């Protein structure tokens, strides 16, 4: 990649900070609307919306000769939910006295913390959204497991199971997000086709053979275990399945704490965003008012609001 | 109600001291010698007490 | 008759800058006005009146605050008008300095 | 049935604070010069003036 | 007669309450502001949230 | 990438995406009338001489 070792305009002049190693460009159009990244603030620690419910016995058989007794019916009002997630930054010890390296750059410390923090903030948003989506779909009963069958990952036979689960409305699933290992298993199976439905020119297909491209990210939320118990999670998303909504409340202070022989200069940052999963509500009482990723990724903290699985958007597939 | 018609901005409060000292400097020797306590530090605080 | 006051540098004690329709407009400006009480005696009081120049929806309003016998008077909002009427669009107060107005 | 429905009540933030209780706006001029207010600077703890007795 | 609920003039309690009404000439009480007004806002780190003090 | 073959100007451009050099085929820009080009459209000016 870029080196820029040839010319040194300034010492370590933005030349490298190994800013990030995981693909985090999975927001709005990048996820085809599945994970929409927005900027609209809201107060408190929640966001509740109410919408009417489907009347279960709306249409009933009628006996014209004897109407008998009219069954009493009534209408409800469901509640939506959007938890607010708080994310900060550990105190960063800036070196106040410039440390006399080959590259002497005191203020470049904060200058590079800015960009590294931006990258890690977007990474954290994506990872928390993916973990919360997995947890909500698992709590809603939208999971499939193919680990026990064969190698544990089929090329395309795996996706048909998720289509069967999500049902008649399967057309509205646009994107599968997955770790890189399932994609490489896909390539390996395609590269040696048992039923030769692949040709050398079409063995590098990134799509799922149904018009749903696979989007690849190395999110730790999609992997768990090691060696024999290693599992990969691939979850398909409809439009608007995952809502990560920023509040644009970034706070940043630099303090000259000192207190020692040498001056102590620190760095701290604070921000927040609202995480929502379509068709699901975060159980505020069961979880917490300011949940952490451990609580967000934990099931039984998500409730099924939509009457049918077809209404909610998302299905999760576990592959080993 | 607020009823703080006499409230002064923080930066105006900051500039009051400089404005007063400029007025003193324009005023002449009398104002400075009346308040030479600030401008001229005592050569010895131990004696100053 | 219109009168061109002279407000001392320390007398301007409050101001406010708010954009409406994407423009620098001054909304609030308070300055102290000094005077000497007019009695039959010869003692000289020093009684102050505070003027609150306010601009709401592009209209110039005005109040005076008076202070006597342990109270703080408030007078009615007024809208000074030109000889042709149409009130005002700018607060008739200018603050100058070395840099700029 | 209102029980089945969902009620949110209402909230607002008036960004207003009660200031104090006693009357303190009598300070200068209202007392007809009895109590006055300047902006003079003093240091130490004390200021003197001599007036020939 | 200028009225203020100043605790200074009260100087009493229960039955032995002794309100004090004091009359003043011009210039009786002198109060000068030294216009040395410091107002700093110090902020710290190391906690779960950024702290500020006025 | 400016090159001059048989007294004729050819160029190619590279696009890099965090280390993804996408190379373009060699191309032959021409004037408004045609006749292509005889020398590279590039001058290196210095304090001493061009």
């Amino acid at each position: 990649a870029l080196s820029d070792l040839q010319v040194f305009n300034d010492w370590a002049y933005k030349t490298m900070s190994e800013v990030l190693d995981q693909q985090v460009e999975l927001f709005n159009g990048a996820t085809r609307g599945a994970i929409i990244l927005r900027s609209a603030g809201n107060t408190g620690d929640l966001s509740e919306a109410a919408f009417w419910a489907k009347i279960q016995g709306l249409v009933r058989p009628r006996d014209p000769y004897s109407n008998a007794d009219v069954a009493a019916k009534d209408l409800r009002q469901l509640v939506d939910n959007t938890i607010k997630v708080a994310s900060g930054t550990p105190p960063i010890n800036i070196p106040p006295s410039m440390l006399r390296w080959i590259q002497k750059n005191p203020q470049e410390a904060g200058a590079v913390i800015g960009q590294q923090l931006a990258g890690d903030t977007m990474q954290d948003m994506l990872n928390n959204g993916l973990a919360a989506g997995k947890a909500a779909f698992t709590a809603g009963g939208a999971v499939h497991d193919i680990s026990a069958a064969g190698t544990g990952l089929m090329t395309q036979r795996a996706f048909n199971a998720a289509q069967r689960i999500f049902g008649d409305r399967s057309t509205d699933i646009q994107v599968w997000v997955s770790h890189s290992s399932p994609l490489f298993d896909l390539y390996d199976n395609a590269l040696a086709n048992a039923e030769q439905l692949y040709v050398f020119g079409t063995v590098n297909v990134r799509a799922d053979a149904f018009g749903r491209p696979i989007i690849i990210t190395d999110s730790p939320a999609l992997v768990s275990g090691a060696a024999e118990t290693l599992r990969h999670s691939t979850l398909g998303l409809t439009t608007g399945a995952i809502l990560i909504e920023q509040n644009q409340d970034f706070d940043s202070t630099v303090v000259d704490g000192t207190g020692k022989q040498n001056i102590t200069r620190q760095y701290q940052a604070e921000w927040s965003y609202n995480l929502g999963v379509n068709g699901y509500a975060y159980d505020i009482a069961t979880g917490g008012k300011a949940p952490n990723p451990t609580a967000l990724a934990t099931a039984a903290n998500w409730d099924k609001i939509s009457t049918s699985i077809k209404d909610t958007g998302g299905v999760v597939l576990v592959t080993k | 109600d607020s009823n703080n018609i006499k409230y002064v901005r923080e930066d105006a409060k900051k500039m009051h001291k400089l404005w007063a000292h400029i007025r003193m400097a324009m005023e002449g020797s009398r104002a400075i010698k009346d308040n030479a306590k600030e401008f001229v530090p005592h050569p010895d605080n131990t004696k100053a007490t | 008759r219109p009168y061109i006051k002279f407000i001392a540098a320390e007398d301007i004690l409050n101001w406010r800058e708010r954009w409406v329709n994407g423009a620098k407009r001054t909304t609030l400006l308070v300055f102290r006005e000094e005077s000497d009480a007019d009695d039959d005696g010869y003692q000289i009081y020093k009684e102050e009146v505070w003027r609150e120049l306010r601009l709401v929806d592009g209209t110039y309003w005005q109040r005076t605050w008076r202070e006597n016998d342990g109270q703080l008077y408030v007078d009615d909002w007024i809208s000074p008008t030109k000889a042709d009427g149409s009130q005002f669009d700018e607060i008739p107060f200018v603050i100058f300095g070395s840099k700029n107005n």
